[PDB]
């Protein structure tokens, strides 16, 4: 998709472009702003060398996926907990990102309320 | 017996032929076989060193 | 070793067109005054093994009650060995 | 590596129906081949199903997994429209082959020389229809990963393969049963824009060959 | 391996990790390879010690040729002849051996991108570093010297690079 | 093929030539039995409506709408047989045959196998070489003078003779030689 | 040589030619192996409209999607590294200006 | 391929019986000799029906130029055996 | 390889009761494997993480404040 | 009605859409005929030789030697310098040579701007 | 030392025999497709055991 | 370099005192063991050269073009023994005395340490081909023939004479070790513009360049077997051996004199290579074959690189011995058929099956098939011009598809189809034709496993 027919046949200055995003600054909303953590270090990931682009976040239980996939090797189906794991943290990780999306189009609808009301004090 | 004869002369031949040329002539000079370092995780133990990897900051775990 | 067995011809008797398609095109020939020369020669494709056709949806359920059958005792045996 | 299973045994099938009808090919004349000839029926009915990805099969492990990235990707909307209408008409053309080629009354010559029974046929067919039944869990559940999974979806972009699928599927097969029905129409444009290959095969092999060929002897 | 010289050649420490078993399924990659050593290392072992017993019984040597030092180019007269071969013969071995020394470099690019594996980009930047270090020297060298190229041509190339230089230093010092 | 081209098709010729072309297409169009033989009766009422027609410049006015209707719907796909010009086996076995007179360059070692075969072969050459000086006097008597009219052979006549130029067309590699 | 009839007893039968006929001067040019002017059953300029509408509506939307893109609504991936700055190229001795990620 | 060497009895059973299928033709009245046009009182597009009904029986095509001469069911096995190459 | 089976013009072929049940057996060797995997992974084929809805999230975790202080 | 078919060079009219095929007249009869009296007069002298048994090598086609000799030895005795021929000639023998000259000059000139000032980065081009 | 180069070579290698077998007696006979079919079977059966390693 | 020198120039008393009968075998034999001998020059050194005296000298270059040339003869004359069965014996001895007279001028010229020497025996190498081509060539335009390769020629090789007398005047000397060592630069001048033209041209025009290459097709379809194997294969390769020996000399001015040639060699490479699409004569489409490969040699002689010399290199060497084999192919044909013509003579392999295989393998190594020494040549040339500029590569790769096409063509057209029904004396291919094809194929599959001794001195 509905954002896609929103951008495309409605306003486009409405909604965010994906390329540019995020436009405003972190603490704009609320001022606690608590930091992402990190478990697996710079040097376990890269002797893991899992790849570049699955060096994120997910990456703990990437690794205790392959340690599964590589100690029980025999029995393909045996970590399905493991799988299990990785997958419900990329989920968290997606809908983290979902989150961010709608928090920056709701701060993008706010100014332009803002502006709008500006502009109409202003003619007043 | 054909078989015998087959897996004889076609696999057992050839494969001892490649071992010898790639264990004594091949893998004489550098560089000519190169092997991808193995992976290596939290925990384990490395044969060549015997040292130890330690473990992870113990994630919290739910779900 | 081939087939030289000296096969027979069936009786041209045997084929008739009724009981096939071919006799409605008969018909709906008549209704116009016309008449087909050539029905009879195509019976022999309505009239034996090839007389009972398969739809679309039979065609891909070849083998459904069989499997079907398996997976059911196999899931009642794997009910009956988890629960223990 | 799923794609060379399943092709693989369909030429096979394929190749078997056109020995067994003395080296005949057009499906014209190939009628009811579902009960006269059972294996390759049978063999051909698993590729068919495995082409169009059919869940747990080796088609469903590749082909719907490049559906879903196709799917949740930053491309172009095109391309995205044209691999959907791809896949329907994957399903379309696959149901035409089997209603043309195994469902209705047979069309072939009166003198049957059908027949199956021969271990190398039997055997390299099933071999690879073992193949394509279980290589692509295997395989799958065999690799370690290399790519990031798509862990969550809206149901609707989850199911939008099957649904495709399934539509070609009955469009497919409601248009092939009007051909049973007693009326007769001239061809239309898009048909023959599709018979003969968009035409391509036509222009491109008659006017740049003729305006090399005849520069080769009239100036050069 | 004794063959290759290590300093020349580096390698890392290459640490392995050891099996450890998890389910109690005996997988058959272990029996495969034992029986592989069975059935065909033991005997190349056995006909590589004939061979190498058999060489062994007779042995002799051969030596690696040392060649000397002479003028160069640079300190050559104008129309004498000799000199001017000696110089060029040197030059010629100098850039065969310039050749080689590029190899080794490339070769050791080329190891440490296959042992590294996912982490080449990062755990490779020594080897990129030598290898553009090293592909600079030789470029200024030797490169477009054409096919008829000549120790004269290479000192002319280097005589117009250090003119360069030494006008560029000129300029920026009283700039 | 085997039959000796005419100077030209007679109108009875091409409209017979058009409804044999017309079936061929109508059948390839309906692939079913039943609605190709509806139909065909229904192609064969159109064609007979016309049969009695007397004069020349409406059966020649004919017969042309008729070239057009079909070229504009002649399913740009046609069933073709697998030996037919067209089809898919059209010149599969072309490779496969070889001349007669090969076997007159065969070693002598390898003419020790089969030796009735020579034998025979031996006799159809004495056989060919005492027609033919009878054939080319058989035909130069025969023909008219000023050259022939047509590429039609007589046949033979007496009863020692044979049919002139039959070496070639009594023997062929075969349909299928290997 | 392609349109010559197919059924007639050519003393040349792969290249459809009588003995002592005349030759095209292009035979080399028409040998049933090169380019033929058969009769096709639609007509070329037809066929070049269709074909060519085809390719250009087909260029012409893919620039389309293009200009207009699809995605997800979802925001850019995060990695945590400094956007895994050392890892992609290096550069260790810069210090790079830190990126640091939002969590909601 | 796994073809059987039909000869000539087969080709004449299956030309009469593909004839005798034809009901505009009289089963008793037919032969191996008669003639279509004359013998059986037959038209010329039957014959072509006749010609195209054995093309379709045997799996080959007959060129119109010797088809359009074919007139009795003993010249269209002749003509058929010419063609396969039927010794007996 | 095989046996000998002869033509039949204009009836139906001879089968061998061993291509029929081992057609038979595969296309239920087919359907089995499809239900069993079925039943043992519901989830691959209809998923298994729900999509969230985005309007529904309140307005206190995604930072806006009433359309005044900012 | 039905759509007129529109034939091109590379796309030929059928034969049985031929108007001329059915304009029918006593000369077109007769030069039907003669033209089937002198194919059948070659196919006659070919089929005679053909036949021999005392042959035994090549029939010396004379279509075959004309055709050789025209499309290769009898091209310039018969070429005539005309402003078509001498037009085409220049054409195609020198303004490809001079397109493709102006082509490169242009790219080199280019590239040795570039090197001139530096701005090119060959670094790791050894070998040319 | 580390079956994995060797059998992945020999796999290779017993590809090739019978092209050079071609020359001799067996090519001339009707068991050469079946010398061929058992070579491709052996071969493969042998290139499984390096996949089972790598996986 | 006497050592091979003097086993030739023997080779004609031991021709014309053998008997009448025992020409062929005595001619074949001590040819292979003169071959055998020259096998000795491959080994090469790093350095400057194997100076043997002051008359000769051998390089890497000049190696691989030494070997080629006593190699062919054995060739040539197996070739020959065919055609010239019913010739008196004095005739015989004198086709073997020219080619050996032949032989004996290619390898003084090879060595030739002097330039004028060069230049004496580079134009000495005229005669016997000229009397071989107008005396034993079947056709009428023999004699025509024979006049364009000699004018041409001439006309090319006259001024550069006067152009090296010229340089002898200035520098003193035309030995081209000196040469080398006390090269100066050639100032951007009317009258050094001059020089280069007089210098180049004569090694241009017989390459040959494309527009100078009107005599190439005449001169190799009505040669006899043996003319036309030499005239292809170790003929051409002498302009391009003098353009490598001669560049040292004309720098920085081939840098922008160069255009011309190139541009005509990489347009000319194409209109050759669409010619052989349209051809009803196999000699002819050799021989239009054997000029497109020679223009890309020319193309990489002109860039003056590295890369491009030993691309040179072997393209020449791997030219040679395909065109011979092809040569060798359709003479093989036309004595059998008596026509040369491509169209009249079709589906032979049917009849003769091992020739079809040497057909194919023939247009397979002329195709540039990798890794045969073809595809080595061509590559590097194409790497070396692609670093020359980019844009190169569309024409070359233009060039590379119709290559394949008019090959396939040619094996197409000949070997596949239906044979023609009037031909009937077609004989089993005799011993001699299966050997020859043999020792033409085999050294190129042999030279793949060893690049190195055909990459020319800059290896
Ligand atoms: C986003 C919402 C999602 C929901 C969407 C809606 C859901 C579905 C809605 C349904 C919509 C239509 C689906 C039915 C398909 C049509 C079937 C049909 O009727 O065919 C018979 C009919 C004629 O049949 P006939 O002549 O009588 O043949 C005699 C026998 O029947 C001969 O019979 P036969 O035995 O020889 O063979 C039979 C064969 C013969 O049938 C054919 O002839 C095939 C040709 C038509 C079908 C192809 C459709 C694919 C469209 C791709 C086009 C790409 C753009 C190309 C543009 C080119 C521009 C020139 O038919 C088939 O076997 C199957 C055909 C297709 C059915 C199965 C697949 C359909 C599902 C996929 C389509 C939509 C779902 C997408 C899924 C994803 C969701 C978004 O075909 C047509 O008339 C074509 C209708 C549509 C053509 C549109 C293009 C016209 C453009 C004209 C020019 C316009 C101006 C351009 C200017 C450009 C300037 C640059
Ligand atoms: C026939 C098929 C091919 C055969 C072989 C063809 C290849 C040979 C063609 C000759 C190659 C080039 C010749 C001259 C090249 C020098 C560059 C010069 O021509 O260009 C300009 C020269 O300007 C004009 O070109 C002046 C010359 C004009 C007169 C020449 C005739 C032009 C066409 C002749 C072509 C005919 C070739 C065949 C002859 C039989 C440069 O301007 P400028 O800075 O001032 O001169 C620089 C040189 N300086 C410093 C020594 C003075
Ligand atoms: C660029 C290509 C330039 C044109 C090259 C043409 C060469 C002319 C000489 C070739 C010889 C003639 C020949 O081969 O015969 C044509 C022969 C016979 O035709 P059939 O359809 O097979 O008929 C058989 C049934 N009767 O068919 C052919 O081979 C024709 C092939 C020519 C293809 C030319 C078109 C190529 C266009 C390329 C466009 C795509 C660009 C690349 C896209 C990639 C995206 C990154
Ligand atoms: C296949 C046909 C090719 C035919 C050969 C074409 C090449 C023609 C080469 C030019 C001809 C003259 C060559 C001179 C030999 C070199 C000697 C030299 O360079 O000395 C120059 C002399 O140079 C000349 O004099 C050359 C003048 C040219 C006279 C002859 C004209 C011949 C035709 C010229 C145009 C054709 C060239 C291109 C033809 C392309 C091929 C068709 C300097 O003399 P100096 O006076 O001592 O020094 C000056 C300081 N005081
Ligand atoms: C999908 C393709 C569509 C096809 C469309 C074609 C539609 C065709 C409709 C045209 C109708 C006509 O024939 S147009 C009618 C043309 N005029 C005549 O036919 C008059 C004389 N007819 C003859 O002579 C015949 O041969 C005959 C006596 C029948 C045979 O005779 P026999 O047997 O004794 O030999």
């Amino acid at each position: 998709g509905a954002h896609l027919a929103r951008r495309y046949l409605g306003d486009a200055s409405k909604e965010p472009d994906p390329l540019r995003m995020p436009t405003f600054p972190p603490d704009y909303g609320f001022p606690e702003r608590k930091e992402r953590e990190m478990v697996a270090t710079q040097q376990e990931m890269n002797d893991a060398q899992l790849m570049l682009q699955q060096r994120d976040y997910c990456a703990h239980y990437l690794i205790q996926l392959l340690k599964c996939k590589r100690d029980s090797f025999p029995n393909f189906l045996a970590c399905k907990h493991e799988q299990h794991d990785w997958d419900y943290c990329e989920h968290l990780d997606y809908v983290k990102r979902m989150k961010e999306f709608e928090r920056e189009r709701r701060l993008l609808q706010r100014k332009k309320r803002r502006e709008q009301r500006e502009a109409e004090m202003a003619r007043g | 017996y054909r078989h015998s004869i087959f897996a004889v002369t076609h696999v057992l031949i050839p494969v001892w032929i490649i071992h010898y040329y790639l264990k004594y002539h091949v893998t004489a000079k550098p560089y000519t076989v190169v092997e991808r370092k193995p992976r290596i995780f939290p925990g384990d133990t490395i044969l060549e060193t015997g040292e130890v990897i330690p473990l992870m900051k113990e994630f919290p775990d739910q779900h | 070793e081939h087939g030289h067995s000296k096969m027979e011809l069936p009786d041209y008797k045997q084929w008739k067109i009724e009981g096939t398609p071919l006799e409605t095109v008969q018909e709906k020939l008549a209704a116009r005054g016309l008449r087909d020369p050539w029905g009879r020669n195509e019976a022999w494709r309505y009239s034996g093994g090839f007389a009972n056709n398969v739809s679309f949806v039979g065609a891909l359920l070849k083998g459904f009650k069989w499997g079907f059958a398996a997976f059911v005792v196999a899931v009642g045996a794997e009910y009956y060995l988890e629960s223990q | 590596c799923m794609h060379a299973f399943f092709k693989a045994m369909l030429f096979m099938c394929s190749g078997s129906i056109i020995h067994s009808l003395n080296d005949e090919q057009d499906i014209r004349k190939m009628g009811g081949l579902y009960k006269a000839m059972p294996f390759t029926t049978t063999a051909l009915i698993i590729g068919s199903l495995a082409l169009t990805g059919m869940p747990y099969l080796t088609g469903f492990y590749s082909k719907d997994l490049i559906i879903e990235a196709v799917n949740m990707s930053y491309t172009n909307a095109w391309a995205l429209l044209m691999t959907l209408i791809a896949t329907s008409l994957t399903a379309a053309y696959s149901t035409r082959i089997i209603f043309f080629a195994f469902l209705g009354k047979p069309r072939f010559p009166p003198l049957v020389l059908i027949n199956e029974n021969n271990p190398l046929l039997i055997n390299s067919i099933k071999r690879l229809l073992i193949g394509s039944i279980f290589a692509g869990f295997i395989i799958s559940n065999n690799i370690p990963p290399m790519t990031v999974p798509n862990t969550t979806m809206p149901l609707y972009m989850k199911m939008t393969a099957l649904i495709v699928t399934i539509m070609g599927f009955m469009l497919a097969l409601e248009l092939n049963n009007t051909t049973y029905y007693l009326k007769f129409k001239y061809p239309s444009q898009t048909y023959k824009f599709s018979n003969m290959l968009g035409y391509y095969p036509s222009i491109m092999h008659r006017l740049p060959t003729y305006h090399n060929l005849s520069m080769s002897q009239k100036s050069a | 391996p004794d063959s290759w010289d290590k300093d020349v050649y580096p390698e890392p420490p290459r640490r392995t990790p050891a099996p450890a078993p998890q389910t109690s399924l005996p997988n058959p990659v272990t029996y495969l390879t034992k029986i592989f050593d069975l059935l065909v290392d033991r005997p190349v072992t056995l006909a590589r010690e004939f061979i190498e017993q058999q060489h062994a019984k007779n042995r002799y040597y051969y030596y690696h040729r040392e060649f000397r030092r002479v003028p160069d180019i640079t300190e050559c007269e104008e129309k004498d002849i000799l000199c001017m071969f000696e110089a060029e013969m040197q030059w010629r071995r100098d850039y065969k051996v310039d050749q080689e020394i590029v190899n080794i470099i490339q070769e050791r690019l080329k190891a440490c991108q296959q042992r590294e594996g996912e982490s080449y980009r990062q755990n490779c930047a020594k080897e990129l570093e030598q290898f553009t270090q090293v592909s600079k020297a030789f470029q200024d060298r030797y490169s477009d010297l054409g096919a008829h190229y000549s120790a004269r041509k290479c000192l002319a190339k280097q005589k117009q690079r250090m003119l360069a230089e030494r006008k560029a230093a000129k300029e920026a010092a009283a700039a | 093929a085997f039959s000796a081209p005419a100077a030209y098709l007679t109108h009875q010729q091409k409209v017979l030539r058009l409804y044999k072309r017309a079936l061929r297409h109508l059948e390839s169009w309906c692939v079913h039995r039943d609605k190709y033989r509806y139909f065909a009766c229904l192609m064969r009422a159109r064609f007979d409506e016309h049969k009695n027609e007397k004069d020349m410049v409406k059966a020649t006015q004919l017969l042309r709408q008729a070239e057009e209707e079909f070229w504009y719907g002649q399913h740009p796909q046609p069933y073709i047989f697998p030996e037919s010009p067209g089809g898919t086996s059209y010149e599969r076995y072309e490779c496969y045959k070889v001349p007669e007179w090969c076997l007159d360059d065969w070693h002598p070692s390898e003419k020790a196998m089969y030796p009735d075969y020579f034998a025979k072969r031996e006799q159809w050459k004495r056989l060919r070489r005492e027609s033919w000086e009878r054939e080319v006097k058989q035909l130069q008597e025969e023909t008219p003078p000023g050259g022939p009219r047509t590429e039609a052979l007589p046949p033979a006549r007496k009863e020692g003779d044979l049919p002139p130029l039959w070496w070639h067309i009594v023997t062929r590699p075969r349909e299928r030689p290997m | 040589q392609q349109e010559r009839d197919p059924w007639y007893d050519w003393d040349h039968p792969d290249l459809r030619l009588n003995w002592g006929e005349p030759i095209h001067w292009d035979l080399d040019m028409y040998i049933r192996n090169r380019v033929d002017t058969s009769p096709t059953p639609v007509s070329w300029n037809t066929m070049c409209k269709h074909l060519f509408g085809f390719v250009a509506f087909m260029l012409f939307m893919f620039w389309v999607g293009e200009i207009y893109p699809s995605y997800q609504p979802v925001g850019p991936k995060q990695y945590p590294y400094n956007d895994l700055y050392l890892e992609r190229g290096g550069d260790p001795t810069k210090e790079p200006e830190p990126v640091v990620h939002y969590e909601i | 391929s796994d073809a059987p060497p039909l000869t000539l009895e087969a080709i004449k059973d299956r030309v009469l019986y593909v004839l005798k299928l034809y009901d505009k033709i009289d089963p008793e009245k037919l032969s191996v000799n008669s003639h279509f046009m004359k013998d059986l009182g037959l038209d010329s597009l039957d014959q072509v029906e006749i010609i195209m009904a054995m093309e379709d029986e045997f799996g080959f095509e007959i060129p119109d130029i010797d088809a359009e001469k074919l007139m009795c069911p003993q010249e269209i096995v002749d003509y058929i055996a010419d063609k396969k190459d039927v010794y007996e | 390889g095989g046996v000998h089976i002869e033509p039949r013009y204009r009836q139906f072929p001879q089968l061998t009761r061993s291509q029929l049940i081992q057609a038979e057996f595969f296309s239920a060797t087919m359907w089995f494997w499809i239900l069993w995997r079925f039943w043992h992974d519901s989830d691959a084929v209809l998923g298994h993480f729900p999509y969230p809805d985005p309007s529904q999230w309140t307005d206190e975790e995604l930072g806006i404040l009433p359309d005044d202080e900012d | 009605s039905f759509p007129k078919y529109k034939p091109s060079r590379l796309a030929t009219l059928p034969a049985t859409l031929d108007p001329a095929e059915y304009d029918i007249s006593p000369e077109t009869r007769k030069a039907q005929a003669e033209r089937l009296a002198i194919r059948s007069r070659l196919k006659r002298e070919y089929l005679l030789q053909y036949n021999d048994p005392n042959r035994l090598g090549v029939i010396e086609d004379p279509a075959l030697i004309r055709w050789t000799y025209a499309r290769s030895a009898n091209i310039y005795p018969n070429f005539r310098p005309t402003p078509k021929t001498s037009l085409l000639g220049a054409l195609f023998g020198i303004g490809p040579l001079f397109f493709w000259y102006y082509v490169f000059k242009t790219d080199r000139d280019k590239k040795e701007k570039l090197i001139q000032e530096g701005k090119l980065d060959q670094t790791f081009n050894i070998s040319y | 030392m580390n079956p994995f180069a060797s059998l992945t070579l020999t796999t290779l290698t017993i590809l090739t025999i019978p092209i050079m077998m071609s020359n001799s007696n067996i090519y001339k006979t009707n068991l050469y497709p079946n010398y061929v079919k058992t070579t491709v079977s052996y071969a493969f059966t042998l290139s499984l055991v390096p996949l089972l390693m790598f996986m | 370099m006497l050592k091979i020198i003097i086993p030739t120039t023997m080779l004609l008393p031991m021709t014309w005192m053998s008997k009448h009968n025992m020409i062929w075998i005595n001619a074949t034999v001590h040819s292979l063991l003169i071959s055998l001998i020259s096998l000795s020059l491959l080994n090469q050194l790093g350095e400057n050269s194997l100076n043997f005296s002051l008359t000769f000298f051998s390089d890497s270059l000049s190696a691989p073009l030494l070997v080629l040339t006593t190699w062919l003869l054995p060739l040539m004359l197996m070739a020959s023994q065919s055609h010239l069965s019913k010739e008196t014996t004095t005739r015989k001895k004198l086709y073997i005395t020219m080619l050996i007279l032949l032989q004996l001028f290619l390898i003084m010229t090879f060595t030739a340490t002097e330039l004028i020497l060069f230049y004496i025996l580079f134009e000495a190498t005229l005669v016997p081909t000229l009397i071989i081509i107008t005396r034993w060539g079947n056709q009428t335009e023999r004699l025509n023939a024979g006049l364009y390769f000699l004018f041409y020629t001439l006309a090319g090789s006259l001024p550069l004479l006067v152009a090296l007398v010229y340089i002898q005047n200035t520098t003193g000397s035309l030995n081209f070790l000196i040469i080398h060592y006390w090269s100066h630069p050639l100032s951007n001048s009317w009258s050094n513009i001059f020089m280069w033209l007089a210098c180049i041209m004569a090694f241009m025009v017989k390459m040959p360049l494309y527009g100078l290459h009107l005599w190439l097709p005449k001169a190799h379809v009505e040669a006899p077997i043996a003319g036309s194997m030499v005239l292809a294969a170790v003929l051409l390769k002498l302009g391009g051996y003098g353009m490598m020996r001669i560049t040292t000399i004309l720098n920085p001015l081939t840098n922008y004199m160069a255009y011309p040639f190139l541009m005509l060699s990489m347009w000319g490479m194409i209109m050759t290579s669409s010619i052989c699409l349209r051809q009803t004569d196999l000699k002819s489409l050799i021989a239009y074959s054997s000029v497109s490969h020679m223009a890309l040699v020319i193309v990489a002689i002109m860039i003056q690189t590295p890369w491009s010399f030993m691309g040179a290199t072997a393209l020449m060497i791997a030219h040679g011995l395909t065109s011979s084999m092809l040569f060798c192919l359709a003479n093989t044909n036309y004595e059998r058929v008596h026509s040369r013509t491509m169209i009249l003579a079709r589906g032979l392999q049917t009849l003769l099956p091992l020739m079809a295989t040497w057909w194919l393998v023939a247009s397979l190594t002329n195709l540039a098939l990798p890794p045969s020494i073809n595809l080595i040549g061509e590559l590097f040339i194409i790497t070396a011009s692609f670093s020359w500029s980019n844009i190169t590569i569309i024409l070359m790769g233009m060039n590379m598809m119709i290559t394949a096409l008019y090959s396939l063509y040619m094996l197409i057209t000949t070997q596949r189809g239906k044979y023609t029904h009037h031909i009937n004396n077609i004989k089993p291919s005799f011993t001699r034709e299966n050997a020859l094809m043999a020792l033409h194929i085999l050294p190129l599959l042999l030279l793949t496993l060893n690049p190195k001794m055909i990459l020319g001195p800059l290896y």
